[PDB]
């Protein structure tokens, strides 16, 4: 496709250009080409120079030199009277990666700053960034350029001018602590996704600089109050993680109305509001109770989203309508979704921990639960029913021999590891039944998986404590098994248990001690839903949203004690 | 042997088709279909031996073809085909529709498809190559020509 | 003028068509598709359809029936075993509404052999004189001869033109 | 922020591919590819994927997928937003969204996304 | 036909509709007197074909068209033919009489027009029928009618093996044809039907060997020299007759792809050779150094065919192939993914004791270079099998083993992260000399395993933890800094964490507690040892209070065991022997 890229006609010149277009989104290697395109670069011929100038933005950084060849064009091109083409020129130029070309665009960074078109300052901050990425060494011409840029007062420019303010520079605060006032003024006209960064970084110094609810407290409440009702879901959301934050508690309920109104948007944006919406409600669970209907799982929602109900409704459960969530979640068990029901039987576990009167009432509908065929419910029934017999850990005979028989027709690894702690802590509670199911499981040992071979040894070591009489030489064929076993978890088993169980030769006061520690009374498991651990971040980031601090958290301190003079900031 | 002969454009409309086995008019479309999604996704810089799909008798059959302006000529070929051999058959093809058709584009392939479908014929006849020198190959062509316009 | 020339396999069909273009009997084998030919007589222009009379290919006289002006029905006058087979197929092409101003010619062929049904006798085997508003004519024939074909001619080219 | 955007089919191949900052192969699509795999359908997909160098956030809706590549920490239903507005770009001009329309008028979707993203900040 | 062409691009989004029209219309104009009209009909019938409409409705009308005296309508109708009949299509046997009319013909173009639309007639029954008179055409005065008639038989062979007995020495007799095209096409058809039954044509190598040798057509080389590599297995003697001629056309060749393909017959020649002669190294040399001269080729095409050849070459003999180093590694960086794989199978095939370090060396740099989740994994997975092919045999400095493996850890989102944790576990357990070096990366890891928690992904990184805190655990004596190892992973970040991980955290936990108490009662400091159980006397429940299984039951026993042997302590127990004991 050389011809005609030097041929002469225009109309050949932008058919070329359109096709390679085409090419590079078919993700294809055009970069041979590069000599002819950049030889049009010079083009008066306003789509061909936008077709030329996309050509040299994908292609930089292929071909470095001979980019580096043609900067003067480059420069030349800066000061073309084209606002756009001034924009794409500096993109050019700061796509390049050559080590030297830096003080040219410190020229050309600060000549865009010194535009007086608003598209090419917010470029230049795109531009600032860039080379903030290219040397970190250039920081203090770079916030040099910043302070001039935060003066503007567009909100266009604005936006960007924050982001590249918070990309390079997250601890010079002094800049925005002489223009919150600004920020918060233009924060209504702001543009949506300048309001998402403006209000983010607004937390972050009102986190920072202010103390305990000041006037400029209520300033930024007053003024972000009208964006509740505001079509985008990302104004509304940075609006009320803004007040989960800042604003006082007996204010701060007013947003629960919007975050159940973003719930009827499609299905992504409904997925995030409900991890924040999880995490917020642990602490403030009266806040979202007269929502509890909102809240019920419908059939039409995917498996994911409706596991996220459940769990709030975990965090909203409570003895003046605990009744009325147990009647309904039994609803959801017997749903199609395997999945859910998966989620669904886990859900009901944690508020029956959580309301210590339902214990039985909740146990009761579990036993009838273990009558029916579905694997993966009665795999999942089983070990929600094994937490709540470890809290209270009654003599429930008539609950763990209906279960203990069911083991013979479990496939699931998580199930048969289940069936046979419970055996085992109740080895005294049921005499008549553990003998066996150990003999059971002892010849087919080799087929089990790792986590439940994990288990069947520690059936063994307890019944040996208890009734070593006639259950000896099963545990000392279990152990003899897991003794030349290929997988290594249960090496460490092996190793710890037999030793502990098997040689009195060198038994020391911790050898008489196994079988206390074994039979010791295991404390209720402290079950925790996964969002207090995202109390430690802001509501709405990616931080949040997978739990972890990555690359460029927009972390918030603690509050402070004294307020830092407020009379700066007139 | 080969197996099918196959061509069209970078959009995936078909522009010469003939068939040297049984194949359902379905059929027919869905290895179009196919081969073109199989060849037309592949880059500038991949060689252009790509193994055939299922519609077209099973794996040990081979789609080998060559990207010309935006059309690809796709020739179904068996096993015991040699690919470069296969390759500059379509070389050949190319070059004597370029020869007959004075400078042939996608416009000819739309527009005088049967004259195509000779020109394939005199090329490989049967699933069996008949002539393969270009100059003699024309002559046959002309010959042809030369009769049409003497009735 | 469209003339279809049918009749059962053996019937000497073929050996008419070439006879009556040519002039000469040719040597043939059981036709398993057609022969076509053009004749002129008396300045009239005949496109003959000599199609394959073999039981199996059959069905496929059906296929030039449309547009047919004429029927020409040959018959081997001494093969008394299958002239009920031959009334048959004559029948059930006639039952054709496509065929219903067809002409028919019954050819009466194979007359030089000893134990040949004359005119007459094919006549009432073939049950002609039963049909209705049908222009039809019989004419005795040998074909290797040559001996009644120009006969069956005038009547056709009289009906025709 | 939005350094990339790749359109996948329902097939899961590269439909289509456009960068605003230093290219990132095509190939960031397989820990999506990976995560559909492990997903029971294509509601099944979580709309956050971490990368060793970036982040995939990606939408389904009109059969078509949008992921996008994020390399630092920006909030995510920003980048959500930002797609589905996208998608509600190419309804306007299209009329529909799906994989015809896009794969005939690459250009205009090049322009739309050169209009609405802007060297990864989205601005228009 | 053209004003259908324009109709359908018309009637893009209503083709359904106009196309029904035109078929009526096409149905109407089938029945009609006139030929001219039923052949562009036909012309109509052959490009809705083309676009996947039924065209066997009008088998009769296309026989019509066909009945024509005209060539002009006879080239449509057989081409519709060519295109419409097929075997389940009854109709074909009206096509008899004007089948054999064309082929008894004298005339030249219409012999071909019918003999191109016999090309697709190719039935039991029309064999039958027509070899008697194919048979008298082989011999036709015309060379043009002769070569379209050697490929007909050639079909008739397909379907008439009857007339093969005795066509067998005419078509070899035909072999000597003095018209090059029909020689050529004869050719084509004798090795065609060779390729099915070969040890037919084994007394016929003379007559291919005269062919090849007579023929300046590179066409009936490449096909002939195929033909060769297919019979190449019946008779090694044949091939080594073959070897000189191809040689000699090797070094004469102009055609790279040619060059290609008789290089690649050659390499199969002396594969059949190398059986008992193995004296062809000279010529096995020729053929590396044609396959260099493939390779350096700019067009992917040849380059990937010379991949294939070498790598054939490779699987024969690669102590030539070793001679190309830099002329695959520089290969690696092409933009194609299959040829860039199959270049790390070459690189697989050329693994050694003394390249190893280098190869290895610049696919970490392509690793650091990787990109794609299915590239990335089949890259160290194949990395890992080339470092643990025939267990580690090419490994020297296994310290340069666990640091690339580090290095690899690097490689956030892989699936194999539990094949590359079993790694670093097998060159632990394997390898004495080393495992302090191991146990000081793996303590680095712990160390950031903060970082490293940001994958909890099972199969992802946390199976790298898995083996660092475990050959941490298990190899303490090595260790540095225990106490400060030991805290760090008490750290209640690594709550977050898998179920197994945390369990075999803290099984690691109390191998801790049991070396650091050792150390601390060896040298008298009961009072670090009575601090340090009055950690994990607050630190343990941490992992007692979580949710996963196996968890709760390690880490109740432990901490109940840990407890309790503070009240042991408290007597003043010297626990620290039971303790070792425990995990000895
Ligand atoms: N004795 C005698 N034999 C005849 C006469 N006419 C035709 N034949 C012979 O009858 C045989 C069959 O003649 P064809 O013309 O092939 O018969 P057909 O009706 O064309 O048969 P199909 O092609 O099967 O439809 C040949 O051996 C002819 O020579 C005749 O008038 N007298
Ligand atoms: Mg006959």
């Amino acid at each position: 496709l050389k011809q005609m890229l030097e041929s002469n006609k225009d109309s050949a010149k932008l058919d070329a250009m359109k096709r390679i277009v085409g090419m590079i989104a078919k993700g294809k290697n055009a970069s041979e080409l590069f000599p002819a395109v950049v030889k049009n670069v010079a083009s008066k011929n306003i789509e061909i120079k936008k077709l030329v100038y996309v050509y040299l933005v994908r292609y930089a950084e292929e071909q470095q030199d001979l980019a580096l060849l043609s900067i003067s064009t480059f420069q030349r091109a800066l000061k073309d009277p084209n606002q756009l083409i001034r924009a794409s020129a500096l993109r050019v130029l700061s796509s390049i990666r050559v080590p030297i070309i830096v003080p040219i665009m410190m020229l050309a960074i600060k000549e865009a700053s010194a535009d007086l078109s608003p598209y090419v300052r917010k470029n230049a901050a795109h531009a600032i960034q860039k080379l903030y990425s290219l040397d970190p060494e250039q920081k203090e011409m770079l916030i040099e350029v910043i302070e001039k840029l935060l003066k503007d007062k567009s909100t266009l420019v604005a936006g960007s001018v924050v982001m590249a303010f918070e990309e390079v520079c997250p601890d010079r605060i002094d800049l925005i602590h002489k223009n919150y006032r600004k920020l918060c003024n233009l924060l209504v006209d702001v543009e949506e996704w300048g309001q998402v960064v403006i209000i983010h970084m607004l937390t972050r110094y009102a986190r920072t600089q202010f103390v305990s609810p000041d006037p400029d407290h209520r300033l930024l409440i007053r003024n972000t109050k009208p964006l509740l009702q505001s079509r985008n879901a990302a104004v509304v959301m940075a609006v009320a993680q803004l007040y989960w934050h800042i604003s006082p508690k007996s204010e701060a309920g007013i947003i629960s109305k919007s975050l159940v109104r973003l719930l009827r948007s499609n299905r992504e944006v409904q997925y995030i509001v409900l991890q924040n919406i999880a995490t917020m409600s642990i602490q403030r669970k009266g806040m979202f109770e007269p929502y509890l209907k909102s809240f019920y799982v419908r059939s039409t929602d995917p498996t994911m989203i409706k596991t996220l109900k459940l769990e709030i409704l975990t965090n909203l459960a409570n003895e003046a309508n605990i009744s009325t969530l147990l009647r309904e979640f039994q609803t959801y068990v017997k749903s199609q979704d395997k999945q859910f029901a998966a989620a669904t039987i886990q859900t009901i576990g944690r508020c029956a921990t959580n309301i210590l009167e339902v214990t039985d009432t909740c146990l009761n509908g579990l036993v009838c639960l273990l009558s029916n065929r579905d694997e993966i419910v009665v795999a999942e029934s089983v070990v929600v029913i094994k937490k709540l017999l470890q809290m209270q850990p009654a003599q429930h005979g008539e609950i763990i021999k209906h279960m203990a028989k069911l083991l013979d027709s479990i496939t699931v690894p998580v199930a048969r590891a289940s069936i046979l702690w419970l055996i085992g802590e109740n080895c005294e509670r049921v005499p008549k039944i553990a003998p066996d199911v150990l003999r059971k499981m002892a010849k087919s040992f080799t087929s089990e998986d790792d986590l439940v071979k994990l288990q069947i040894l520690n059936l063994g070591a307890k019944l040996y404590l208890t009734n070593s009489k006639q259950t000896k030489l099963l545990t000392q064929y279990i152990l003899n098994l897991g003794k030349y076993d290929q997988n290594y978890d249960i090496r460490d088993r092996t190793r710890f248990i037999r030793q502990l169980i098997v040689p009195n030769v060198k038994s020391g006061a911790l050898s008489k001690y196994a079988k206390k520690i074994f039979l010791a009374q295991k404390p209720a498991p402290l079950l925790e839903s996964p969002f207090k651990d995202r109390d430690h971040f802001q509501l709405g980031t990616l931080s949040h949203t997978l739990n972890i601090k990555a690359t460029g958290y927009l972390e918030l301190s603690n509050w402070p004690e004294v307020a830092p003079d407020p009379s700066v900031r007139n | 042997m080969i197996k099918a002969i196959l061509i069209f454009n970078n959009h995936g409309k078909p522009r010469l088709s003939k068939f040297y086995q049984p194949y359902s008019e379905d059929t027919q479309q869905q290895i179009i279909r196919e081969t073109f999604h199989l060849v037309s996704k592949r880059d500038e810089n991949v060689c252009n031996f790509l193994e055939g799909g299922l519609l077209i008798g099973g794996s040990d059959n081979k789609l080998i073809y060559r990207h010309y302006a935006t059309l690809y000529f796709v020739f179904c070929v068996d096993s015991s085909e040699s690919e470069l051999g296969i390759l500059d058959l379509i070389q050949v093809f190319v070059e004597t529709l370029d020869k007959c058709f004075e400078n042939v584009c996608e416009l000819d392939l739309i527009f005088h498809v049967d004259k195509v479908h000779n020109i394939l014929a005199e090329m490989v006849m049967g699933g069996m190559v008949l002539e393969t020198n270009m100059n003699e190959i024309v002559t046959q062509i002309d010959a042809q020509n030369k009769l049409e316009k003497s009735e | 003028m469209r003339i279809l020339m049918v009749g059962l396999d053996a019937a000497g069909k073929t050996t008419i068509l070439y006879k009556l273009k040519l002039g000469e009997i040719v040597t043939t084998i059981p036709t398993i598709g057609f022969n076509v030919e053009t004749v002129e007589y008396k300045n009239i222009s005949f496109t003959v359809w000599d199609v394959g009379g073999l039981d199996k290919i059959r069905p496929l006289w059906r296929h030039y029936f449309q547009n047919t002006q004429g029927l020409i029905f040959v018959v081997d006058s001494n093969d008394r075993e299958r002239v009920n087979e031959a009334r048959e197929e004559l029948m059930r092409m006639l039952a054709e509404d496509e065929l219903r101003d067809a002409v028919l010619l019954v050819f009466a062929n194979k007359q030089d052999l000893p134990n040949a049904m004359n005119a007459a006798e094919i006549t009432d085997k073939l049950g002609l004189h039963s049909l209705r508003h049908r222009n039809w004519y019989i004419q005795a024939t040998c074909a290797t001869s040559g001996d009644g074909l120009y006969e069956g001619l005038d009547w056709l080219s009289n009906q025709l033109r | 922020m939005i350094h990339s955007l790749f359109l996948i089919n329902c097939s899961g191949d590269i439909f289509l591919e456009k960068h605003w900052k230093s290219v990132v192969s095509q190939s960031v699509c397989d820990y999506f590819f990976e995560a559909q795999e492990k997903a029971a359908d294509v509601e099944n997909v979580p709309p956050v994927i971490s990368t060793p160098h970036h982040y995939l956030i990606s939408i389904y809706r009109d059969k078509l997928f949008f992921v996008s590549v994020i390399q630092t920490e920006v909030p995510p239903l920003f980048v959500i937003e930002f797609l589905h507005r996208v998608a509600d770009t190419f309804q306007d001009y299209f009329g529909e969204c799906s994989e015809a329309a896009i794969k005939d008028n690459v250009v205009i979707v090049y322009e739309l996304l050169e209009e609405m993203l802007d060297n990864g900040f989205p601005l228009a | 036909l053209q004003d259908l062409v324009r109709g359908i691009r018309n009637h893009k989004e209503d083709e359904a509709k106009y196309i029904s029209q035109c078929i009526d219309e096409i149905k109407q104009e089938l029945k009609q007197d006139n030929i001219a009209v039923k052949a562009n009909a036909v012309c109509k019938l052959t490009y809705l074909q083309m676009l996947g409409y039924d065209i066997s409705w009008a088998a009769f009308n296309i026989i019509e068209v066909m009945s024509a005296s005209k060539f002009t309508f006879k080239r449509i109708g057989y081409l519709a033919a060519s295109q419409s009949f097929h075997e389940g299509t009854d109709v074909i046997m009206l096509t008899t009489n004007q089948i054999r009319k064309d082929l008894s013909s004298p005339s030249q173009y219409d012999t071909g027009v019918a003999l191109t639309g016999l090309s697709c007639f190719v039935t039991p029954d029309l064999a039958r029928d027509l070899a008697n008179d194919i048979m008298t055409l082989m011999s036709h005065t015309k060379p043009y009618i002769r070569k379209k008639a050697v490929l007909i038989m050639y079909k008739v062979f397909l379907k008439y093996p009857e007339s093969l007995r005795p066509a067998f020495p005419r078509l070899k007799e035909k072999l000597e044809d003095p018209d090059p095209g029909v020689q050529s096409a004869a050719v084509n058809v004798i090795c065609e039907l060779a390729r099915r039954n070969p040890k037919n044509y084994l007394s016929l190598a003379p007559l291919f060997f005269k062919l090849m040798t007579s023929s300046t057509n590179n066409w009936v080389l490449i096909k002939i020299i195929k033909l060769f590599g297919a019979l190449t297995p019946l008779e090694p003697r044949l091939g080594k007759k073959l070897i000189e001629p191809l040689t000699n056309l090797i070094h004469s060749t102009s055609a790279m792809s040619l060059l290609y393909e008789c290089v690649n017959t050659v390499i199969a020649v002396l594969i059949s050779l190398s059986s008992g002669m193995p004296n062809h190294s000279a010529s096995i040399q020729l053929c590396v150094q044609k396959l260099r001269i493939l390779i350096e080729d700019s067009d992917q095409n040849l380059k990937y065919l010379g991949l294939l050849a070498m790598s054939k070459i490779l699987k024969t003999h690669p102590k030539s192939v070793q001679s190309h180093k830099d002329l695959i590694l520089q290969c690696l960086d092409d933009k194609d993914e299959s040829i860039r794989l199959r270049a790390l199978d070459l690189l697989y095939g050329m693994v050694s004791k003394k390249n190893l370090m280098e190869i290895v060396k610049k696919l970490m740099t392509h690793v650091d270079k990787a990109e794609g989740t299915t590239y990335r994994d089949e890259l160290l997975t194949k990395i890992i099998d080339i470092c643990s092919q025939s267990n580690y045999q090419y490994i020297t400095n296994f310290e340069w083993y666990i640091s690339i493996l580090v290095e690899l850890t690097r490689l956030e989102g892989t699936r194999h992260g539990h094949l590359i944790a079993a790694q670093m576990l097998d060159v632990a357990i394997r390898v004495k000399a080393i495992r302090k070096f191991a146990v000081s990366q793996m303590s680095a890891l712990l160390d950031s395993a903060h970082l490293l928690a940001s994958s909890t992904q099972r199969n992802g990184i946390c199976e790298v933890l898995y083996a660092a805190a475990w050959i941490c655990g298990e190899f303490s004596e090595h260790l540095q800094e225990p106490h400060h190892t030991l805290e760090a992973m008490l750290r209640p970040r690594v709550t977050t964490l898998p179920g197994h991980i945390q369990a075999v955290y803290v099984q690691n936990v109390v191998k801790l507690y049991a070396s650091i108490l050792q150390q601390k009662e060896q040298a008298g400091e009961a009072e670090g040892a009575q601090a340090v159980t009055q950690l994990m006397v607050d630190r343990l429940p941490q992992f007692v209070q979580s949710a996963d299984l196996e968890v709760q039951e390690r880490a109740s026993c432990i901490l109940q065991l840990v407890k309790h042997i503070q009240k042991l302590q408290a007597k003043d127990v010297p626990v620290a022997e039971e303790v070792s004991a425990l995990f000895a």
